[PDB]
């Protein structure tokens, strides 16, 4: 239900420039000079970079610049750095006493190196086993690009029942995290010699094993 | 300078009403205008409306006109947004903010102030606090598992915030049961395992669950 | 000159 039109994604290489667009109508972007651009990192409040089409608030470097022609506004980011990866939203006064937003353009900075996952595997706690439950916790961090597959083993045998794995999520350092949980009964946990979490990324695998 | 502090996360049933509060501090409340902007999962930013604290005058987005109010208590420098007739599309993070749309005659006050956001979940399901389990350990990883809670969110700190280096709190998994679980891990010197106490502080505001769990080496 | 809040009020006038 975004009133203004922004392409969903953009990319550029470090030190270079990228221009992203925001299209409206003659009653908003084309009718007024009240276009803003917001930088939004996940989990943080949006940070305004441009207001009134071209103006920058305090502390915003001149490598961020805004412009407009007709019903189209544009944001250009020069001197691209990794920290610029974010979702950029345009806004405009419009309609009747309204503030309209675009749908956001997710900016990727190219050239980021491959990064293998760090894996930490925890066995069930004593306290959980006493509650007649058991959870193996496989925590996966610092990988790039943002995709992994997780395989669980009981001893050396595959197990798929009781597995629940998150989607990858962007960390503040540009890499990705995920987690995977294996639910078992205390009897299953105590009955096997070990359990393993195996995380595959770009064709390479990192394996961790725990035992009662 | 002036800051905005919002009320905590809530869960409400379909059809009900929810009020989010937004308390100003650090400057004259009446000098600012309070806007409300939300972001629903998978959606972009969405403006809901604005309020003049002095007069109480408002403007609402056409999309919410008929089931939203924006009010204030000047005596306590607090703004409120009440959204009624709630549906699943109203599950979202709600922000209050002093926005910068048109600048001043000079630009010294051309800046924004945003609250921290309040998560509102629309569900017929019961809230439930998590069970918090310690995950015992050159360096050693220790953690805590925050198991089976609804709804989001949960916060985690370590040693009441004195411990921040090496902390990584992971996004929650949504289980088949419909409940959430997350974990937080901290990496510490192994030589400190016999000499430093480590405690994870877990808060689940919707269920009045606040637990500080000691994590001991096994 | 007035504070910028009042300019925004005029922009959003009824």
């Amino acid at each position: 239900q975004s009133a203004l039109t922004q392409p969903p994604s953009a990319s550029g290489s470090p030190g270079q420039s990228v221009t992203i667009s925001c299209s409206g109508t003659s009653s908003d972007v084309g009718g007024y000079n009240f276009v803003s651009w917001y930088q939004h990192h996940p989990g943080k409040a949006p940070k305004i970079l441009i207001y009134e089409v071209t103006k920058r608030p305090s502390g915003v470097p001149d490598r961020f610049s805004g412009s407009k022609s007709g019903n189209t506004a544009s944001l250009t980011v020069s001197g691209l750095q990794a920290e610029d990866e974010a979702d950029y939203y345009c806004s405009s006064y419009g309609g009747t006493n309204n503030l309209l937003f675009g749908g956001g353009t997710k900016l990727t900075v190219l050239g980021q190196p491959k990064a293998a996952p760090s894996v930490t595997l925890f066995p069930p706690s004593s306290e959980e086993l006493q509650a007649n439950k058991a959870t193996l916790v496989c925590l996966i961090s610092d990988f790039y690009p943002g995709a992994v597959t997780v395989a669980w083993k009981a001893d050396s045998s595959p197990v798929k029942a009781g597995v629940e794995t998150t989607t990858p999520s962007k960390q503040s350092n540009n890499k990705y995290a995920a987690s995977s949980y294996l639910s078992l009964t205390p009897e299953q946990w105590k009955s096997h010699r070990s359990y393993s979490c195996q995380v595959t990324h770009e064709g390479s695998t990192v394996e961790k094993t725990v035992a009662p | 300078q002036m800051q905005l502090m919002q009320s905590g996360a809530e869960v409400k049933k379909p059809g009900a009403s929810v009020t989010v509060s937004c308390k100003a501090s650090g400057d004259t409340f009446s000098d600012y205008r309070i806007h409300w902007v939300r972001q629903a999962p998978g959606q972009g930013l969405e403006w809901m409306g604005r309020m003049n604290p002095k007069s109480g005058d408002t403007n609402f987005a056409q999309k919410f006109q008929g089931r939203v109010t924006m009010t204030r208590d000047m005596s306590i420098n607090t703004a409120y947004m009440t959204l009624s007739g709630l549906t699943f599309d109203d599950t979202a993070l709600y922000y209050c903010a002093s926005l910068l749309i048109v600048g001043g005659f000079d630009p010294l006050d051309d800046f924004e102030v945003w609250g921290q956001g309040t998560m509102v979940t629309i569900s017929s399901a019961s809230t439930k606090g998590p069970s918090v389990f310690p995950l015992a350990p050159g360096t050693a990883a220790l953690g805590c598992l925050v198991k089976d809670y609804f709804p989001e969110p949960v916060t985690v700190s370590w040693n009441s915030g004195a411990l921040t280096s090496g902390v990584h709190t992971f996004p929650a998994v949504l289980q088949s049961s419909g409940l959430y679980s997350l974990s937080s891990v901290v990496t510490v010197p192994s030589s400190s395992l016999g000499t430093q106490t480590y405690i994870c502080n877990v808060n689940h505001k919707p269920s009045n669950t606040k637990v500080d769990k000691k994590v001991e080496p096994k | 000159p007035s504070k910028r809040s009042f300019i925004e009020d005029l922009l959003f006038n009824k």
